[PDB]
């Protein structure tokens, strides 16, 4: 039985009128024959009187004053678990593709605390990626927020699938993509290259597309979120993906200008701080399992002090930055070591050896930029024979950063290689302290680790 | 498809809402105004052939079909970082 | 005297260009702290103006 | 009014119009009044509505032709403000008097870089 | 006693104070937010002896007690002029 | 009589029958638990109704409490039995001593004198601050503004004024703490104490520490002890320890008085509500008041509002910065935006005015040089250029003093210059007679003999 009527509808706020005693809660979720199709409306505010103030996840078209309402009387549920794993869904968890029902075996409310103080892990641990340059220069925490800095061409996506599949085979965790506003081109590439690749069984995919309701393209990100919930729980180390953090913020900005709330600095919703820690706080590390996120980030201006950033910031761990001018070199991936930071970075939390062999790589590393400006403006005549050596030693630090990909091979044509945390300390603590100075330099490109580099010279 | 001057078409839906009374954004924009022109060019697409056979109810069978957008904006002094643009 | 005093000069040319290109990124990044500031007021400002005139 | 029982004669006329921005800044004045909600710096929201209803009926039609100059005021210079801006989408030729120029006095002031004709 | 991040106190002030529709000021903040941290830190003091003889109804003589505090405050690009440092 | 109605904030409303209806700025009487509240009457609505701030805090206050009806303003004690007595905005002592022997109390809400009773004076006051009294001089019975952002001397400038003017001058004095630290009334209070001066002054504090009401009309109170004073015959020195909380409070309390909101969000009145405050502290033919006042400055912003409305009202304007004050030049007057209605040749005469004339010619086209030299640097400059830099770094360096009250800080010896040796000193510096010394002779020297001792062990 439908318990509430439609009393007014201006755009995508819809406002129901319920029997007092009968009243929905905030969050709970409703529906409503838009004539051949049922529409949900998710409850924002009780206003006076019975009535309730909601905005559509849908399309608003084709609504009458006094259709009749049905009250769910949760939230939006969603389903959860392994049945998730290859598939595409909606905001409301429905599914995109055209594979058919998902076999869902629980359906859990997307809305939730996130874990309390005593529930929250009594250790810090990091994630080790197998990735030289990240495990390295950037280390990931076990409940850790990344950003990803880079623009296009840089190799953004391939470095996604890239952690997908390693977490999935070299862990025995899953991931979980979330398509806050993609482009809907964009998100069918994306779905083929996995395909592709074989990576889509590992990794579970909800995509709310920029042609959606702001309703839709807000919430989405917690569906995500949810699945990744669920598969912790089961005692895994997940892997959340968020496409770009800063559309969940601006859906925020869009849908509190809807329901006409007065905004705040440089316009942006009043409750910006708090819708952020809504969703960051849910990504950490529990005694049973961790999420750990990896968040694309866009600069409003490439103002850094616009809140949108500001908030963020205050939530990131770690920052990975692609640049194009790395991509030039051939060196893959193209991760700038000097501009990618890593909080966890500190003696107390990798230890000394791991600390003192990323300081120097990253001194060398800044020197070399240095004399490459005298090798310009003056020549390597110029130079002398400790800084030659420092030359010699920053061209093979740079090209040891390179790194083939299991996802890249179809480009590369040669086997990936993954590279555990002992591994790569070893090998550029290794060329630091001067013992493999006599290979050649290409000796160390996508090479692999250090005992790799010496049977490629004996060869090359 | 060639749309001229969607920041014109945007100022008519500004006339719009505030004449109608809803609230006002940043630029005195409508909340709603990001979904004006999302919705509007990502029906510019291009299409499988099952969508197209499925869709005329098989009579073209072996083609895509697409629509190609080229949209307009003008920028007031280079300030790309206006909220339409 | 005139050649070595020659190559005097171009080399204190060299050291004052390298001076000025720094100098000159000193100044760019204070500016521009000072219109992101300028920037961010302005849309704040005006939006107070419009939302309180809806009255 | 006067221009088109000219041009609906048969005639070509002359129309000098001495500030245009004069009409739309009278409208924000009673806008506010007329209980309109503001848009954009204070102006009112049906701006370009307004502006695009005088200027389009200044047209030469198969029966007479209307040449007209019309004085724009730009508020500070500022050719980023909305009323100078819509105005130059319904013009032919735009001269722009920049203060840059008439600060060092050499009148007309016309600045080449900026004015343009179809 | 040490207060972190007294810029979030002002934050979350100051969505509580847009809720409630309070006109804001410069920024976005309300004209209390001076107000709100003043009469926080202002409890911060040491006093004389015969203030505590007072409140403890003479139990305690001729101690001076103390507050002292460390304020927490965050600056955006090193910019100390911004309205809340 | 009355019953509350509302209570938002500082706000309350209050319900009286329509044949007794307060009048405006009436005092009310309200019991708040194991307390006695006072109310101030703002606005009468319709229907008995009435808007008032209370003069403490209001948390506690119910709904239909019953209120009484004081029949006269808020009315405070007056005259020497004031002297010498800590007290509050609603004239309480706040000091542990007795009550006040007052004779006589008087409603702080009064009119400005008439245009007929304004007194003109060109007596010129010294200083002991090189800066202050050649750039800025000011005369008996005038005002001066301190304005600065945090931080930057405004209480340490106003401590040495009162240090050099307030003990050389023979009358009464009156000190008011507007919103400001209550650490520093405390200090204040006791060298007062320990140097038995605190028998001349008044002090009426009404610091950050309380509620909205007190930091609003705590002003009005302390000129009404200055007016007293003044219109007995005396002259009189009025110190008011930060003026910007006054408006603030205006501030606090106009949304809730229900006043649209204004350009940077300021009430509307506020203009109006500082001029009627402001035109009360004016010297008379009757007597004097002197005053010296500190403006906080927002965000250093002084093209805010706040401070725009202010520098219309003063005599003297002495302007701080802080990108001075972070050179560690104090006191850090900004000599090229501070500026005195006194700097006149009729009153001065020509020397001193030449003298000032000078020196800000210099500064300024020490400002204009800037630009080049932090791109290029100074070697690009002509051989005149370089000379110009080179005596503005001196008068720089030389505007600086050390201050008695500023001694606990640099540990070094404060000094007392001068009129006479400002005008040779910095007349000498342009000359060029002192070309030959370095900046850092110059730098926290008392006079210009002070100058040429420490050149000589640099
Ligand atoms: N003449 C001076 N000599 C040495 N130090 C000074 C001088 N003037 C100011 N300072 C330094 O600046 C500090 C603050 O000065 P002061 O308290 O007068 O600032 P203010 O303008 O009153 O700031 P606020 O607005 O916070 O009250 C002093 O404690 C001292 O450290
Ligand atoms: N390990 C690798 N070996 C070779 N090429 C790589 C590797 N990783 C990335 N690339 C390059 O990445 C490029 C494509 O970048 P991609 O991630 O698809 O961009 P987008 O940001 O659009 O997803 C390809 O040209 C490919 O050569
Ligand atoms: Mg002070």
């Amino acid at each position: 039985m439908a318990t509430g009527k439609i009393v007014q509808v201006i755009g995508a706020v819809v406002d129901v009128e319920f029997p007092q005693d009968a009243v929905p809660r905030v969050y709970d979720a409703l529906e409503v024959q838009n004539g051949n199709e049922r529409l949900v409306l998710e409850v924002q505010q009780q206003l006076g009187g019975g009535i309730v103030r909601t905005i559509a996840m849908g399309s608003s078209d084709g609504l009458r004053r006094g259709l009749d309402v049905k009250d769910l009387e949760h939230p939006i549920e969603v389903p959860v678990g392994k049945a998730t794993l290859g598939r595409i869904m909606n905001v409301l968890g429905e599914p995109v593709d055209m594979k058919g029902e998902i076999g869902e075996e629980e359906r859990w409310a997307i809305h939730r605390a996130a874990p309390s103080y005593e529930e929250l892990s009594n250790s810090q641990e990091l994630l080790e990626t197998g990735i030289k340059v990240i495990d390295l220069m950037a280390p990931f925490a076990k409940g850790g927020k990344v950003g990803l800095f880079g623009g296009a061409g840089v190799g953004k996506t391939v470095n996604m699938m890239e952690l997908i599949r390693n977490i999935a085979i070299e862990h025995s965790g899953y991931s979980v993509f979330a398509g806050v506003g993609e482009r809907t081109r964009e998100g069918n590439d994306f779905y083929h290259e996995m395909t592709d690749s074989n990576v889509i069984d590992k990794v579970s995919l909800v995509y709310g597309q920029m042609n959606e309701p702001p309703g839709n393209r807000l919430r989405v990100a917690l569906t995500g979120l949810t699945m990744a919930e669920k598969f912790r729980d089961e005692g895994r180390d997940v892997l959340l993906f968020v496409d770009n953090i800063y559309r969940y913020t601006l859906a925020g900005t869009e849908v509190s200008a809807l329901l006409g709330r007065m905004p705040s600095a440089v316009g942006y919703q009043p409750t910006l701080a708090e819708e952020m820690g809504v969703l960051q706080e849910r990504i950490t590390s529990t005694k049973t399992g961790s999420i750990t996120s990896v968040q694309a980030v866009y600069v409003p201006a490439d103002d850094l002090t616009d809140p949108s950033p500001a908030t963020t910031f205050a939530h990131l761990d770690a920052t990975v930055v692609l640049s194009r001018q790395i991509a030039s070199l051939g060196i893959y991936p193209a991760v700038d070591p000097l501009d990618s930071t890593s909080r966890q970075l500190d003696p107390l939390v990798v230890g000394q050896e791991h600390y003192d062999t990323a300081r120097g790589v990253q001194s060398i590393l800044q020197r070399y930029q240095e004399l490459k400006d005298i090798i310009a403006i003056l020549g390597m005549d110029e130079l002398s024979e400790e800084d030659k050596l420092v030359v010699a030693r920053a061209r093979k630090i740079q090209r040891f950063l390179s790194q083939p990909f299991f996802v890249a091979e179809v480009f590369t044509g040669s086997p990936g290689k993954y590279v555990s945390l002992k591994d790569t300390i070893r090998g550029f603590k290794g060329i630091m302290e001067g013992e493999y100075d006599h290979l050649p330099e290409q000796a160390f490109y996508m090479v692999g680790s250090i005992e790799e580099a010496v049977e490629k010279a004996k060869k090359l | 498809i060639i749309y001229d001057d969607l920041s014109k078409q945007a100022v008519a839906y500004r006339q719009i809402s505030l004449l109608l009374r809803r609230p006002p954004g940043r630029e005195a924009f409508p909340g709603d105004v990001f979904y004006l022109h999302s919705r509007l060019l990502e029906r510019a697409a291009r299409v499988n052939a099952e969508y197209v056979e499925a869709f005329t109810k098989g009579e073209v069978k072996g083609k895509t079909g697409s629509l190609t957008a080229l949209p307009i904006i003008e920028t007031q002094a280079g300030d790309v970082s206006a909220f339409v643009p | 005297g005139v050649v070595e005093n020659l190559a005097s000069e171009q080399a204190a040319r060299m050291v004052a260009m390298k001076a000025a290109t720094d100098n000159g990124g000193s100044l760019i990044k204070e500016l521009q702290l000072v219109y992101n500031k300028a920037r961010q007021a302005s849309i704040t400002q005006e939006l107070t103006e419009i939302v309180s005139g809806a009255a």
